[PDB]
RNA sequence: AGCUAGUUGGUGGGGUAAUGGCCCACCAAGGCGACGACGGGUAGCCGGUCUGAGAGGAUGGCCGGCCACAGGGGCACUGAGACACGGGCCCCACUCCUACGGGAGGCAGCAGUUAGGAAUCUUCCGCAAUGGGCGCAAGCCUGACGGAGCGACGCCGCUUGGAGGAAGAAGCCCUUCGGGGUGUAAACUCCUGAACCCGGGACGAAACCCCCGACGAGGGGACUGACGGUACCGGGGUAAUAGCGCCGGCCAACUCCGUGCCAGCAGCCGCGGUAAUACGGAGGGCGCGAGCGUUACCCGGAUUCACUGGGCGUAAAGGGCGUGUAGGCGGCCUGGGGCGUCCCAUGUGAAAGACCACGGCUCAACCGUGGGGGAGCGUGGGAUACGCUCAGGCUAGACGGUGGGAGAGGGUGGUGGAAUUCCCGGAGUAGCGGUGAAAUGCGCAGAUACCGGGAGGAACGCCGAUGGCGAAGGCAGCCACCUGGUCCACCCGUGACGCUGAGGCGCGAAAGCGUGGGGAGCAAACCGGAUUAGAUACCCGGGUAGUCCACGCCCUAAACGAUGCGCGCUAGGUCUCUGGGUCUCCUGGGGGCCGAAGCUAACGCGUUAAGCGCGCCGCCUGGGGAGUACGGCCGCAAGGC
RNA sequence: UUCCCGGGCCUUGUACACACCGCCCGUCACGCCAUGGGAGCGGGCUCUACCCGAAGUCGCCGGGAGCCUACGGGCAGGCGCCGAGGGUAGGGCCCGUGACUGGGGCGAAGUCGUAACAAGGUAGCUGUACCGGAAGGUGCGGCUGGA
RNA sequence: AAAAAUGUUCA
RNA sequence: AGGGGAUUGAAAAUCCCCG
RNA sequence: CGGGAGAAGGGGUGCUCCCUGGGGUGAUGAGCCCCGGGGAGCCGCAGUGAACAGGCUCUGGCGACUGUUUACCAAAAACACA
């Protein structure tokens, strides 16, 4: 492109999309589970991912998915999400944050724990 | 019809030398001698001469290459390793005082034009003006 | 994509502190827009802040400056100043009070409540200092301010100890069963001593006020501390919190067990299917540490919107081609102006922040003081190479003249022969046809094959090429008329008149469409026959629109060299079409091959460039979604842009 | 040595490479998601017009009525223009939602056939046109990225 | 100048 | 529909057997 | 694309007085008629003050349309029509 096209059309800034739309730029959004249902892995993988749906307080509804083993969430359960693609799961685009609200911590998790909100336990 | 004579100058110096030529004849004007001028007063090019190819006056300006190498590829070295053009027709160069270029970490060079004459990245400097950034050899 | 009635201007008024359709009469019809008017959306602006090597990109929270607003809307009054947040009037919404007869309120001040949300604090102390209002002053007010409180939200400082201590407890983990690791780590021994305890205790505060002089200048006297009995100094003085993430690669850190494409992990690549360094626990290790992680958002890396700093022959990308408007760009020489450009000086560029020193709190974080830099913009003086401009001149660009050339370039009118089909006539008989093989089909009602006469349509064999013409699409029998472009020669004329080209206008294969005409051959669809598992196909026999012409639409394409146009520059060899010459050769125009330098990811390109350069246009920015949807414009429709 | 099967080297084409026992197309079925059209239904923003029209400013008047006077005049009150908003009407722009309907994306091992890659077993592709379960077939014309 | 279709998933 | 045997590298699919 | 259009939805209309622009015949000046325009002001419930004088819109079916028809029960989606 010449300088005089430059100078006539000028180049064109990119302006990306929210690989995530939680709303208002934030951290975290909160909702109810809609459903509860278990999905199947994609392409190589095969196992029961568990998915749950959710009603998100911008009258949104979502997929969001659950970690570790083992969870309580019930079809009116309060829940907080947290955005995280489940990259193998079409669609599922945000994690629930575990440990919070109607989100029961990890049981027996003594690893990573920070992530899956399960109390430092005692040694004794 | 050349709309930058000046930066064909240039290029018919810049292709003579890919080749290896005694001389090259670029068409006559005053102040494209002046870029010559400058290329010799600072060691360039042989030098260069007024002709005339019937009623057509043209300037044979004289190349000057290195010594033969040892080994495949015997082709000597150039004396211009590289000339382009800045300041073009369709997008003038101005530069201030400050802004004059530092060719080659000092080794090249910048013919440029000013109110005051035809002056180098250094004499310019040195007059400490400014101009019209002709372009740049080395 | 067009917008506009106070709309644009005018004379005279009205209005104001004042200019002005700000407003009102009367008059004139103007005013703006692809340099983006008008309209929709979104938004407080800057100083700065964040990132970047920079250019840029993003941003406008704290503090400073400008504007705007005070539940929503309008209007004035008072006044130096307001259309005035804690003044007024009215309308509306909302909440409240009530003796149900009427009235009241306006936290976007401080603090606090509720709602919403992922989430953002004490209904604190004080006017002692600074600043502000009134007053002669004493002094009154000051949720401004000065301090304190709450939250690892941030920055900075600091602690959980220090020196010894085994060829090395225990426990726990590995183990080739010897041993190895955690590990000087611990215990243990010495010393230091955060916390806590007692004692002392601020700077910030000198003015206003009182006396002398004059109530001034100068000198002397006195009061005042929220924070706070806190900082800080001195004495005594106990070993006194550690966590989080990670360890397949990128990316620093590995072994055992469990589990068995389950459970689960996961930033991209990927892991788990019975020996997993990737899941879960463990021993160990790496990282950072009162923090460590996660999600979100901005810059970077991303030369991935490319001015710095990219591209389009096959990777995404040249417009189907042409003509040309605006616009962009422009040969050589001489002189005048000096707008761009360049230099000097001067104004400006608040403070804060950013950078350099130096000092103040024990350091730092904060903070003070001084210095140094700032684009931009104004004014004054000056320079004239380059761009601009006016003026004078030139002939290398471009255009013209006289004279000739080649060509399927285009349009109209006429014309020739070969073949196919049908019609009539003759002669003649048992099949012809078609195929891989067949069948359908045609034929004793006399076919095929042969001859003669005739009608009509469409295409033009040999020449013909690896050629020629055209801007592209495309153009072929022969002839004449009408007409375009292009090439050479002669140095005759003009004197930069040029290149490109948004929009516009024109042309634009085939198929398709409209009105009318024509119709032999071929032929989508269609019908039969075969093939096949089926055969809505390939093969066979039939067959309509169409293919043709006139006039008018549609406007697409592998509209391809898949290569925009113009000009300049950079080895040759070869054959070929065409032009000129004091013609084994020289020189001009075009088409092919091979190839210098050089270019390219490679293939290849290579004076017919994709080489080295300049001007201008067009266009690209991962794959699918999709050349789809919507809107608009065009079309009769199919559809197109 | 034609033909079936297998094997050598040279060559050609290639979209294959756990390599033709390869690869791969589209319809259909099932599941999840967004999305177009849609009789319409709901709400937000705006424009135009006329009807009522507060407060208030300004302009008249202040007459046969009132109040004040220092007789000039002032106030009250009357009328008008402007006017927030309110009403009625007819437009414009955007968002939501809607029976049903259209395609599209993605989802370990379902159905049907074989279009494409080797003359892909009728070169392929492509604009158009008709047609068919589906890929696709064929007609005209074009291109080589085919011979 | 060729009768002849296809061959589950991850490794 | 799950589980079990055969079968696979492990499935899918296919064959036999259960309240 | 003519048209949907009288779309819809509104406002004005009487009387008196003042100034003023062009027309026709005169004659170029005056009466005489002919179309306007601008200001004030008066009266009533009401000014096309009586009489003549459209209600409108959205949305389906059928038939293209103006037409024609059963004189005396059918005027149509029937007949006709280019
Ligand atoms: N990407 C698929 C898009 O849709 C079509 O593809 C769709 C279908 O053709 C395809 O269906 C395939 C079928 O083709 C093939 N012969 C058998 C296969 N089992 C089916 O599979 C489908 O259904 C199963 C569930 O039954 C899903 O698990 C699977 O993910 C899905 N692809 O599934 C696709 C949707 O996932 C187009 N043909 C394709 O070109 C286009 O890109
Ligand atoms: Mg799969
Ligand atoms: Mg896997
Ligand atoms: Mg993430
Ligand atoms: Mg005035
Ligand atoms: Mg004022
Ligand atoms: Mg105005
Ligand atoms: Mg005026
Ligand atoms: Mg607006
Ligand atoms: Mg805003
Ligand atoms: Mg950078
Ligand atoms: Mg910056
Ligand atoms: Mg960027
Ligand atoms: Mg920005
Ligand atoms: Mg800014
Ligand atoms: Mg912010
Ligand atoms: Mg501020
Ligand atoms: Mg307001
Ligand atoms: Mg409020
Ligand atoms: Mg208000
Ligand atoms: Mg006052
Ligand atoms: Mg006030
Ligand atoms: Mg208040
Ligand atoms: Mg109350
Ligand atoms: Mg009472
Ligand atoms: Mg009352
Ligand atoms: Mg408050
Ligand atoms: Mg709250
Ligand atoms: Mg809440
Ligand atoms: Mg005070
Ligand atoms: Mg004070
Ligand atoms: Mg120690
Ligand atoms: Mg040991
Ligand atoms: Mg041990
Ligand atoms: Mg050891
Ligand atoms: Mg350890
Ligand atoms: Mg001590
Ligand atoms: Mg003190
Ligand atoms: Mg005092
Ligand atoms: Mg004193
Ligand atoms: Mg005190
Ligand atoms: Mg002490
Ligand atoms: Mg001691
Ligand atoms: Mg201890
Ligand atoms: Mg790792
Ligand atoms: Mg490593
Ligand atoms: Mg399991
Ligand atoms: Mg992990
Ligand atoms: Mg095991
Ligand atoms: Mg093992
Ligand atoms: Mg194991
Ligand atoms: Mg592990
Ligand atoms: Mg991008
Ligand atoms: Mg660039
Ligand atoms: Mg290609
Ligand atoms: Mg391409
Ligand atoms: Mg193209
Ligand atoms: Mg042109
Ligand atoms: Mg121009
Ligand atoms: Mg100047
Ligand atoms: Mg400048
Ligand atoms: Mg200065
Ligand atoms: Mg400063
Ligand atoms: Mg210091
Ligand atoms: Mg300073
Ligand atoms: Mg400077
Ligand atoms: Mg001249
Ligand atoms: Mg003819
Ligand atoms: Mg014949
Ligand atoms: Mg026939
Ligand atoms: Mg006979
Ligand atoms: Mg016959
Ligand atoms: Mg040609
Ligand atoms: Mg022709
Ligand atoms: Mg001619
Ligand atoms: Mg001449
Ligand atoms: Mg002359
Ligand atoms: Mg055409
Ligand atoms: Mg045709
Ligand atoms: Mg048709
Ligand atoms: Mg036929
Ligand atoms: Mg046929
Ligand atoms: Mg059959
Ligand atoms: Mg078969
Ligand atoms: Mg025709
Ligand atoms: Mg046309
Ligand atoms: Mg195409
Ligand atoms: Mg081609
Ligand atoms: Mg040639
Ligand atoms: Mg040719
Ligand atoms: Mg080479
Ligand atoms: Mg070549
Ligand atoms: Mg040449
Ligand atoms: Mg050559
Ligand atoms: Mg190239
Ligand atoms: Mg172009
Ligand atoms: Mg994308
Ligand atoms: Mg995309
Ligand atoms: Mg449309
Ligand atoms: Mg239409
Ligand atoms: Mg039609
Ligand atoms: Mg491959
Ligand atoms: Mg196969
Ligand atoms: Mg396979
Ligand atoms: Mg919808
Ligand atoms: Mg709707
Ligand atoms: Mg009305
Ligand atoms: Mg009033
Ligand atoms: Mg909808
Ligand atoms: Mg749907
Ligand atoms: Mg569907
Ligand atoms: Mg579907
Ligand atoms: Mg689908
Ligand atoms: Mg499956
Ligand atoms: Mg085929
Ligand atoms: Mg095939
Ligand atoms: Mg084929
Ligand atoms: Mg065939
Ligand atoms: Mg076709
Ligand atoms: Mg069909
Ligand atoms: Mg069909
Ligand atoms: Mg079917
Ligand atoms: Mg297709
Ligand atoms: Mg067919
Ligand atoms: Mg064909
Ligand atoms: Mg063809
Ligand atoms: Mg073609
Ligand atoms: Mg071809
Ligand atoms: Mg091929
Ligand atoms: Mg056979
Ligand atoms: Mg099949
Ligand atoms: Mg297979
Ligand atoms: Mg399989
Ligand atoms: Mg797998
Ligand atoms: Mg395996
Ligand atoms: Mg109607
Ligand atoms: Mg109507
Ligand atoms: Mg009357
Ligand atoms: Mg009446
Ligand atoms: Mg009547
Ligand atoms: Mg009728
Ligand atoms: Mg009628
Ligand atoms: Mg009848
Ligand atoms: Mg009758
Ligand atoms: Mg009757
Ligand atoms: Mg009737
Ligand atoms: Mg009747």
């Amino acid at each position: 492109p010449t300088i005089n096209q430059l100078v006539r059309k000028g180049r064109e800034k990119v302006r990306k999309k929210s690989k995530v739309p939680a709303l208002k730029g934030a951290p975290f959004r909160r909702g109810v589970c809609t459903v509860v249902r278990t999905v199947t892995p994609k392409k190589p993988n095969s196992a029961l991912r568990k998915v749950a749906k959710v009603r998100l307080t911008s009258g949104y509804e979502v997929t969001a998915y659950i970690p570790g083993e083992g969870h309580n969430l019930q079809e009116h359960s309060v829940v907080l999400i947290r955005g995280g693609r489940v990259k193998d799961l079409p669609g599922v685009r945000y994690h629930i944050v575990r440990g919070v609200y109607d989100a029961a911590g990890v049981k027996d998790r003594k690893k990573s724990r920070s992530k899956y909100g399960t109390k430092k336990p005692k040694e004794a | 019809m050349l709309t930058d004579p000046i930066a064909d100058m240039l290029t018919r110096i810049r292709n003579a030398t890919r080749v290896y030529k005694e001389s090259t004849d670029v068409p006559a004007s005053r102040f494209k001698e002046e870029i010559l001028r400058i290329l010799a007063r600072e060691g360039f090019i042989k030098g260069y001469e007024r002709v005339d190819v019937d009623g057509k006056p043209y300037l044979r300006v004289y190349l000057k290459y290195g010594p033969r190498r040892q080994g495949p590829d015997p082709r000597p070295e150039q004396v211009i390793h590289h000339i382009r053009r800045i300041s073009k027709p369709g997008r003038r160069v101005y530069v201030g005082v400050k802004e004059i270029p530092r060719v080659r970490r000092g080794l090249g060079i910048a013919i440029l034009s000013t109110s005051k004459g035809v002056l180098t990245d250094r004499e310019a400097r040195k007059l400490g003006v400014g101009g019209e950034l002709i372009c740049e050899v080395w």
